[PDB]
């Protein structure tokens, strides 16, 4: 069984993710409105909205607040678009193979992030990532514990304190190995199933950083994006 | 990097 430090993180991090993601996704009628690249506007800010939560939740994992601010900068930027393209899982739908947020204005198909800039080489990965994971069924103690465990990588660009960095996601990936082996009927590969789903997650970054490239260096592109988005996914060091 | 340092506190 699983020690009270560990069950801890668990009630820590299921907390954090539930004060940070919000399953009525009222919020959404505050962005610019969907056009059916008419997306963009409404998919920048969704994602800016996205990362102002992601922050949220990262400030909440254990240790994370204790690093550096220059450390808690770096993952967060590098990770950004991986937690993201994880938490979508939640309003994934295998049915019509969309993300369905409410009602069906903010239902986005496949064809609404074309109208926002992204060819279907990089939709295509995406969707079948977010399929793969939706058939592993996690539970949500192992959804915010693979959360966690991409933000806390020690191997981004521009990490410095890589030994605190490093221990921090040692100690998560026990929680979570411990919690699939002890509390998961059945989940005899589920851990190594989600260690390759973060290996998705970097060759999805750095397609999905191609394309961003081309939006942000486009000024009648790049002006529709938000200043957070723009400063998260920039280059600046 | 503003707008994180200041959400980050
Ligand atoms: C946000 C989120 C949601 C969905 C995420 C999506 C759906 C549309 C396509 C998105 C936005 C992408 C793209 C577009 C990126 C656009 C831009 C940043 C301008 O390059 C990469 C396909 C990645 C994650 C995807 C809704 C909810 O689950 C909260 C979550 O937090």
């Amino acid at each position: 069984m699983l020690s009270d430090e560990q069950m801890q993180i668990i009630n820590s991090l299921v907390e954090a993710h539930h004060k940070t993601y919000d399953d009525s996704y009222s919020d959404f009628v505050r962005f610019r409105p969907p056009v059916r690249l008419s997306m963009l506007p409404h998919l920048a800010d969704l994602v800016s909205y996205s990362i102002q939560k992601v922050i949220g939740f990262a400030k909440m994992i254990p240790g994370f607040r204790d690093l550096t601010a220059e450390d808690q900068i770096a993952l967060l930027k590098s990770s950004a678009i991986e937690i993201i393209m994880l938490r979508s899982n939640q309003s994934f739908s295998l049915e019509d193979m969309s993300w369905s947020c409410g009602g069906p204005d903010f239902k986005y198909c496949i064809n609404d992030v074309t109208k926002a800039g992204h060819t279907l080489e990089h939709l295509e990965p995406l969707v079948k990532f977010q399929v793969g994971l939706k058939k592993l069924k996690l539970h949500e103690e192992e959804h915010v514990l693979l959360m966690a465990i991409c933000l806390l990588s020690p191997d981004r660009p521009g990490v410095q304190d890589h030994v605190r960095i490093e221990a921090l996601q040692d100690r998560l990936c026990d929680v979570l190995q411990a919690y699939i082996r002890i509390q998961h009927p059945g989940g005899r590969l589920l851990y190594a199933k989600m260690i390759q789903k973060l290996a998705d997650l970097r060759s999805l970054n750095e397609e999905h950083s191609k394309q961003y490239r081309s939006l942000s260096f486009q000024p009648e592109h790049s002006m529709q994006l938000t200043p957070l988005v723009l400063e998260v996914f920039g280059s600046e060091v | 990097h503003k707008i994180l340092h200041r959400l980050l506190q």
